[PDB]
């Protein structure tokens, strides 16, 4: 046996190469470690989270340091609309002179990368102006990461290891994370906007050297304590304000103008300050809801176990039995992780959907490649988080759910009609797939046969009505905010729609992404997205709800979350584990997010080109997507290098093929299965033993990758190729045609 | 066979055509197939 | 020592490897009524001798396949035995374990790994958290 | 090594023992079924995990269950 | 031997208790020192070529 | 000039040595360390 | 005007502090 892995004697006694593979795969599955107790489980997790937080801070420190060291932040300040931000320098000793010249751009005298993460726009909005300020922030994050690294070590020492009861105290954690982690942090950020960011946007420098004696508002804090809060909203930035200058600049620190700053085409800084002020108050209030040590406050266990509605006998909230759930969540780390991943997935989708439509950073809406990168980045991350939410939901069913303590509650009821849930999800998927694909190919045949007028073109009237209800007067509807006489627009009792004039100006502006005009081409792709959402949910939900077992495998819970199969008997049981459903769902998540990002990218490409008519007429049939989006926009990408020379797109050309290669390799792991390779490896084992001069010999017997391992490795190549191929195409097709 | 194509893609992307496997760089002439063509052409007298 | 004459075989590539000399090896011995051709478990054909034979095999499954599917089913030979041979020379007879073939019930054999319930009554894994006991091993 | 368990629904049909390619199973006297015998797994160290025994088992659900566990040289079916 | 290299000495920081070990150590020391010195000398003597190497200047032609 | 890798940033000699160190000097010793770690007998 | 030689060297020395503390935490978690 070997010392490695320390956490599994079963793996440590494995005499094959499978031991090394499985040690890395199960290293962070702390619950399955040898001799693991519940208290040691939480303590190890707590220190691990300190390490992850330090890694995040070091990562942010590296981004700041390389911009301050090798970027062009100060030059980019003077002309954000025409200067290309620099990510970092390039040192590839294999470059030739044509490659060196091609990557020497953006005002630099050495090869550089062009930043597409938007950190230049973000740091510019929050008041950073000099490379020294970026450098101090980078040094500060190095020390902050050191603090959390020490904290993780400290909370593993015997005197500072928290007890299991400390981890299980849900009510104090919710109070502190709502009021303090969310509320106080929001209040502190609003303070940074009021004290630093807003003055810097008006040509006034505020730093650590002078912020103590430089009030952000002339009225001072006296206006706050005397109830004269309206003084903070007086004299806002004028519509002719120039960012980073006092020309046309007001003095208000908390306005509620709405819309966009006319020059930067982004949200008002004073609006964002008042946003985080109001958010802080709401979250600090929410952080007092639950009882910790002073009697006042709700008890979550009591609320879930409650059976009386002001005297009347009820099953529970909404007349639904929620009893026994408090212990279910509080004892299941996978249940908690499922909610946390799902919440972050929705938050990441909302980030993508709301940052492109309402840009919060100065001039970031005019950096087309950055806009495409940020939307695609946060949607794909959201899709991965959504898969993880249901993956750990399936883990919860097997490992942490017991029917006895959940008898008759709402969680047990879901498991008792899983067939109805899965069958109806299957019906929605079949209905969407049959009709969405059928209407595409109907339009394909009509357009191909020179009969584009015979296409079925269903108008997205329901979504157009919502846009009109939000103030979009393009469609001619006269409802709600698009009707100036409507009670919604006037707000008849109070007329406090101080947001509406700014909001309507941004809504009806034709140069932004706020409620983009949609036609029949947009109708069909949302139904493709709905199909993708429902099928990916169907695969994940079916795997979670069948994790305990099915007719084919009644005792699946006794085999764990991830096992290869149950053998060829009973007809065959390939991909029967709940892990396999998550494995299959990643394929559908990638496909769905492919449709989502294809739609976002092509629509914005047409708008940025000035050729909106191309998308409107070609997106209604699939050949339009294949020809006018894929084939048409690949031309400049695939010419990054050619027999005539190389340009700055050579990296995206090479990475484009690199993604295709990784995608192709995945097919080998996914199509060919283990027994073929084990027999081949046996032949190579014979050859090595019979060959002279080959003094090496395996300490670990070479074996083919396991059945589950092959699915994971193939899925990893498939995903990496998926991301690399589209990322290269997304950057090259946008940056090659724009800044 | 294939990894030398990957070699050619990387050399071309680097702007180093002289390091490629090509007629104008590091040549790989199929001399045996060229010899057969010359033999079969000279057999009939052409 | 194990006695018997090895079958006529000209050599093959599917024979023993380093594992036979390092970890363990298996030997199957049987008696045949006549000289006849059988199939080696790892490919090729061999000729079993007139008397009693002795074949060295890399894995135990080779002996079960040869003795079970060829010697018994095809050649009506029911006296084959499988031994496990260790590098130190220790040899133990492992099949049939007690002289009676496993498929035939024999007195004195104890019940091993028997669970006194139907498979549907295995406890949920949530009940056995941090105890190290699998649901199928639960009492 | 893999773990092979036999449950009380066994009917003593001896089919799992005959199907085993490494002689892990044997039939032992019993009284819970008409056949007066039940499957046993005294030699699970030789079990490869092929699950041929489960395929042969005629009861519903299975009277014999194989749980793949720690991998050894003989459980991986390695001749080297 | 006197001191830490005697038979009964238990000095864990001085484990070469045999003369043959010391002579083999000395041979290795001499050969390795000459090799490392020559390697550094060759790297420094070709510092212009190696600097062009590490900057990609050898890819002009 | 654009015939060589250069750097206008401070201490441009740092990538000149750090790129070789991290990518084709240290990684093999690092792999040796990990290999010894994962092969040690109990 | 980007950072100077001294600032880059200072950042390298400062990064040693989280570097050593990362090693301490990693070895502690290994226990
Ligand atoms: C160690 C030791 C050893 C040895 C000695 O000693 C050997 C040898 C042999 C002979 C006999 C032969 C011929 C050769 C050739 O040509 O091919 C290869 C190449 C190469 C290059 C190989 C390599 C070599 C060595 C390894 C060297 C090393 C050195 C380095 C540099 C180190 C470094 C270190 C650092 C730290 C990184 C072979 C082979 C084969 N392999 Mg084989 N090896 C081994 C290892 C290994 C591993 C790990 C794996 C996994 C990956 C495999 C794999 C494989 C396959 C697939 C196959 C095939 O096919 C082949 C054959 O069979 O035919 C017939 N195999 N191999
Ligand atoms: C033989 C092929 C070859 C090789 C070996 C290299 C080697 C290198 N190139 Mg390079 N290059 C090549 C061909 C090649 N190049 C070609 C053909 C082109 C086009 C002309 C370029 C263009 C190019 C540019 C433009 C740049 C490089 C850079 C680099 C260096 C960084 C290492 C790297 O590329 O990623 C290796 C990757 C890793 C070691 C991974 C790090 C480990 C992390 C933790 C993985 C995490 C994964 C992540 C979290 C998940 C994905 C996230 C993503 C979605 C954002 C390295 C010296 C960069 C550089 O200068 O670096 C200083 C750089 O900016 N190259
Ligand atoms: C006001 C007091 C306060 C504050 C600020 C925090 C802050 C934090 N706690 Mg925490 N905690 C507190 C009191 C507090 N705690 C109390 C009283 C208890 C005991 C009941 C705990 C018990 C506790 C545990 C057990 C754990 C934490 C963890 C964390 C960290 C979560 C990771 C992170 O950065 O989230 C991101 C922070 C944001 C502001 C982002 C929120 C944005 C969202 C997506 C929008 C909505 C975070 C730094 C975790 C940890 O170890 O981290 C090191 C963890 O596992 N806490
Ligand atoms: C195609 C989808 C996509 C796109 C366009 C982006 C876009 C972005 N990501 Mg991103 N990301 C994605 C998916 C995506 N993400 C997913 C699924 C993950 C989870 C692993 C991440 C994890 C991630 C991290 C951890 C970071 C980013 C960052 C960034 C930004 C800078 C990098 C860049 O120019 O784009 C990316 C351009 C690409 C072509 C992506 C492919 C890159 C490699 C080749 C993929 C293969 C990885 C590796 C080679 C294989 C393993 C080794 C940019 C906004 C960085 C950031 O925040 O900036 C400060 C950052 O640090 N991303
Ligand atoms: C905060 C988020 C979070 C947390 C704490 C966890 C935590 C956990 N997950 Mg989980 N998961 C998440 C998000 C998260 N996950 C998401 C978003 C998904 C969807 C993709 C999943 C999908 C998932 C599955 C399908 C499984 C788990 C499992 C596990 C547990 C064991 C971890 C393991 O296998 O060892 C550590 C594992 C690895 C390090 C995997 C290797 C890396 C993979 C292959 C990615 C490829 C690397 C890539 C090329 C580059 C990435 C960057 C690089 C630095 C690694 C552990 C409790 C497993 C479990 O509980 O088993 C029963 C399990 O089967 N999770
Ligand atoms: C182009 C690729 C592709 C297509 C079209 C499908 C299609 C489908 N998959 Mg699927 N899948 C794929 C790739 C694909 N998959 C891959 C690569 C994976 C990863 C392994 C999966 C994993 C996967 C899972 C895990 C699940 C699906 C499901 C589904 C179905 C849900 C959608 C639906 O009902 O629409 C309607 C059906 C279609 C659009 C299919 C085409 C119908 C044809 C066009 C009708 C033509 C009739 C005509 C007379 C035929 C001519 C005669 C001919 C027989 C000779 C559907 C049959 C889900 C499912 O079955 O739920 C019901 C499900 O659970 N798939
Ligand atoms: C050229 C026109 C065309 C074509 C070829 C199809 C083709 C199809 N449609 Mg469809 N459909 C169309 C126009 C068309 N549709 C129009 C204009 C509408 C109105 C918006 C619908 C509404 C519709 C629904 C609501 C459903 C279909 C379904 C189907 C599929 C099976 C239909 C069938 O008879 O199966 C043979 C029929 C059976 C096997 C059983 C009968 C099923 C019917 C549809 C339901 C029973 C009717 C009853 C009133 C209950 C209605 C429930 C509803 C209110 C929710 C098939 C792919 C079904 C589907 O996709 O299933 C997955 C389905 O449920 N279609
Ligand atoms: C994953 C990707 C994804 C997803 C999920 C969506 C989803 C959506 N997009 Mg969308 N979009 C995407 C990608 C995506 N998009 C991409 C890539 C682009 C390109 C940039 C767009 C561009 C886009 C535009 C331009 C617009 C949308 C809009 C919408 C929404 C349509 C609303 C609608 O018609 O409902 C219609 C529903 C009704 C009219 C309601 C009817 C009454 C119902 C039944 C309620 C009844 C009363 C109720 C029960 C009481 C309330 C109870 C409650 C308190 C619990 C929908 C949420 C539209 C929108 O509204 O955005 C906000 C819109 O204008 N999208
Ligand atoms: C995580 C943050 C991060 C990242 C991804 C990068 C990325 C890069 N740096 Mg870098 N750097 C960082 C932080 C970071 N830096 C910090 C904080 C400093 C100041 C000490 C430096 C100082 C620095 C110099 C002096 C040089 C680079 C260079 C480079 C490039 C080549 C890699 C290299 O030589 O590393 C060198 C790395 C260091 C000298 C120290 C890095 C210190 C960070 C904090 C380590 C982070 C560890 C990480 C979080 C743990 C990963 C966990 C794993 C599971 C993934 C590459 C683009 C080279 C370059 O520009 O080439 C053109 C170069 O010469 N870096
Ligand atoms: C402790 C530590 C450290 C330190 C380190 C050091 C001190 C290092 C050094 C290092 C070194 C100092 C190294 C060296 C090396 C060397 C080598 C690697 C060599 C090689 C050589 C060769 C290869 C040679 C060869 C030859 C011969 C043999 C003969 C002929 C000729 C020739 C030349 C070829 C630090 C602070 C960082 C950090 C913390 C910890
Ligand atoms: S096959 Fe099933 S029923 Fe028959 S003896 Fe074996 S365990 Fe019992
Ligand atoms: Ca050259």
């Amino acid at each position: 046996a070997t010392k490695f892995p320390k956490f599994s004697q079963d793996l440590a006694q494995d005499p094959t190469t499978r031991r090394i593979w499985y040690a890395m795969a199960t290293a962070h599955d702390f619950e399955l470690h040898d001799g693991m107790t519940e208290e040691n489980l939480y303590q190890k997790i707590f220190a691990s989270h300190f390490g992850h937080l330090a890694i995040i801070f070091l990562w942010a420190s590296g981004v700041l340091f390389h911009v301050a060291w090798q970027g062009n932040f100060e030059q980019w300040i003077k002309d954000p609309l025409n200067v290309r931000p620099i990510a970092h320098a390039i040192w590839d000793a294999q470059f030739g002179p044509p490659a060196i010249e091609a990557f020497t751009r953006a005002g630099a005298t050495n090869p550089v990368d062009i930043c597409y993460s938007g950190v230049y726009h973000w740091w510019y909005t929050i008041g950073m102006r000099t490379n020294n300020e970026l450098y101090v922030g980078a040094i500060f994050l190095l020390l902050l990461a050191a603090l959390f690294l020490f904290a993780g070590w400290l909370h593993l020492q015997p005197r500072y290891r928290p007890t299991l009861g400390w981890f299980k105290s849900a009510e104090p954690r919710l109070n502190h994370h709502l009021a303090g982690l969310f509320g106080v942090s929001s209040l502190a950020w609003a303070a940074h906007l009021i004290h630093v960011a807003i003055p810097e946007s008006r040509g006034q420098h505020v730093g650590w050297d002078n912020f103590l004696f430089t009030p952000p508002h002339p009225a001072g804090l006296g206006a706050f304590f005397t109830g004269n809060w309206s003084a903070y909203a007086q004299n806002p930035d004028t519509a002719q304000h120039v960012f980073n200058s006092s020309q046309g600049a007001g003095t208000a620190i908390l306005t509620f103008l709405g819309g966009f700053h006319p020059q930067t085409q982004s949200l008002w800084l004073t609006d964002m300050a008042h946003h985080h002020v109001a958010i802080a108050v709401l979250f600090i209030i929410a952080g007092h809801m639950y009882r910790t040590n002073w009697g006042i406050g709700h008890s979550i266990k009591e609320m879930l176990n409650s059976k009386s509605f002001f005297g009347a006998k009820v099953e529970g909230p909404f007349n639904l039995p929620h009893q026994g759930l408090y212990d279910t969540i509080n004892n299941s780390l996978h249940f908690q992780l499922s909610f946390a991943l799902a919440a972050l997935g929705v938050a990441s989708s909302l980030t993508a959907q709301h940052m492109y439509s309402m840009p919060p950073y100065a001039f970031i809406g005019q950096d087309f490649t950055t806009q495409a990168a940020l939307y695609t980045h946060h949607q794909y991350i959201a899709g991965f988080l959504m898969v993880g939410a249901f993956s750990h939901a399936g883990i919860f069913w097997i490992r942490d759910y017991d029917p006895e303590q959940n008898k008759g509650n709402v969680l047990d009821r879901m498991l008792r009609h899983k067939e109805a849930i899965i069958s109806h999800l299957s019906w929605v998927s079949l209905f969407l797939g049959f009709h969405t694909l059928g209407l595409y190919v109907h339009n394909d045949v009509e357009v191909a046969f020179g009969a584009a007028e015979k296409q079925v073109l269903i108008e997205p009237v329901f979504a157009q009505f919502i846009q009109a209800a939000h103030g979009k007067a393009l469609y001619g509807f006269n409802t709600l905010l698009s009707n100036p006489d409507s009670i919604a627009s006037t707000a008849w009792p109070n007329h406090a729609n101080v947001w509406l004039p700014g909001w309507l100006d941004a809504v009806n502006n034709t140069t932004n992404s706020l409620f983009l005009t949609i036609g029949p081409g947009d109708f069909y792709v949302h139904h493709a997205i709905a199909l993708g959402l429902h099928v990916t949910t169907l695969v994940l939900v079916k795997g979670a709800l069948d994790a305990r077992g099915s007719k084919l495998m009644p005792d699946k819970k006794d085999f764990g979350y991830a096992f290869p199969c149950d053998g060829p008997g009973r007809g065959g049981t390939c991909d029967i584990s709940a892990w396999d459903a998550s494995y299959l769902a990643v394929f559908w998540m990638l496909n769905t997010l492919g449709w989502v990002t294809f739609y976002w990218h092509w629509k914005h490409l047409a708008i940025w080109e000035g050729n909106i008519a191309q998308f409107n007429e070609s997106s209604t049939y699939l050949m339009g997507w294949f020809r006018d989006y894929l084939w048409l926009h690949s031309a400049q990408l695939i010419n990054g290098y050619n027999p005539y020379g190389t340009n700055s797109l050579a990296i995206w050309s090479w990475m484009f093929l690199w993604g295709h290669l990784a995608w192709a390799v995945s097919f080998m792991f996914l199509i060919t299965w283990r027994g073929y390779w084990q027999e081949l490896i046996e032949t190579l084992v014979w050859a090595h033993e019979k060959t002279p001069l080959s003094f090496g010999y395996w300490r670990d017997k070479p074996v083919a990758l396991s059945i589950v391992q092959a699915r994971l490795v193939g899925l990893t190549h498939f995903t990496v190729g998926y991301i690399a191929t589209y990322g290269a195409f997304l950057i090259a097709s946008t940056a090659g045609k724009f800044g | 066979s294939f990894a030398m194509y990957c070699h050619n893609d990387t050399m071309r992307a680097f702007g180093r055509p002289q390091d490629m496997f090509s007629d104008t760089g590091i040549q790989l002439q199929p001399i045996f197939a060229q010899w057969i063509q010359h033999i079969h052409t000279a057999a009939v007298g052409a | 020592t194990l006695e018997g004459q090895t079958p006529i075989f000209g050599g093959g590539t599917g024979g023993l490897l380093t594992k036979a000399e390092r970890e363990e090896k298996y030997v199957i011995t049987w008696t045949s009524p006549k000289e006849q051709v059988f199939e080696m478990p790892t490919g090729g054909s061999a000729i079993m001798r007139q008397g009693k034979n002795k074949l060295e095999i890399a894995r135990k499954e080779y002996g079960i396949a040869l003795g079970g599917q060829q010697l018994r089913a095809k050649f009506k030979i029911n006296d084959y035995k499988i031994y496990r041979v260790y590098p130190n020379g220790e040899t133990q007879m492992i099949h049939p374990a007690d002289g009676v073939f496993p498929e035939k019930v024999n007195q004195g054999r104890p019940k091993v790994r028997y669970v006194d319930r139907n498979i549907g009554s295995n406890p949920s894994p949530a009940k056995l958290k941090f105890s190290g006991v699998q649901p199928y091993d639960a009492p | 090594s893999h773990t092979v368990k036999i449950y009380d629904t066994c009917i003593g049909c001896t089919q799992c023992v005959r199907a085993c390619p490494t002689d892990v199973l044997e039939m032992v006297p019993w009284d819970g079924c008409k056949a007066a015998q039940i499957a046993s797994s005294p030699r699970t160290e030789d079990c490869v995990g092929c699950k041929r025994c489960e395929t042969a088992c005629p009861t519903d659900f299975l009277s014999i269950r194989v749980y793949l566990g720690a991998e050894t040289t003989r459980s991986m079916g390695l001749a080297y | 031997p006197r001191g830490a290299y005697g038979s009964t000495s238990k000095d864990s920081l001085r484990p070469l208790r045999n003369r043959d070990e010391w002579y083999q150590l000395n041979g290795g020391i001499f050969l390795g020192a000459m090799g490392g010195a020559v390697f550094a000398y060759l790297l420094l003597e070709n510092f212009d070529a190696l600097d062009s190497i590490l900057r990609g200047g050898v890819n002009v032609n | 000039d654009m015939t060589q890798l250069t750097g206008s940033y401070a201490a441009s000699w740092l990538p000149w040595i750090m790129i070789p160190l991290i990518f084709y000097i240290l990684p093999f010793p690092v792999f040796a360390l990990i290999f010894i770690w994962i092969e040690k007998e109990a | 005007m980007n950072i100077s030689d001294t600032q880059v060297f200072v950042a390298l020395v400062v990064a040693l502090l989280p570097g050593l503390l990362a090693f301490r935490l990693a070895t502690e978690l290994y226990k």
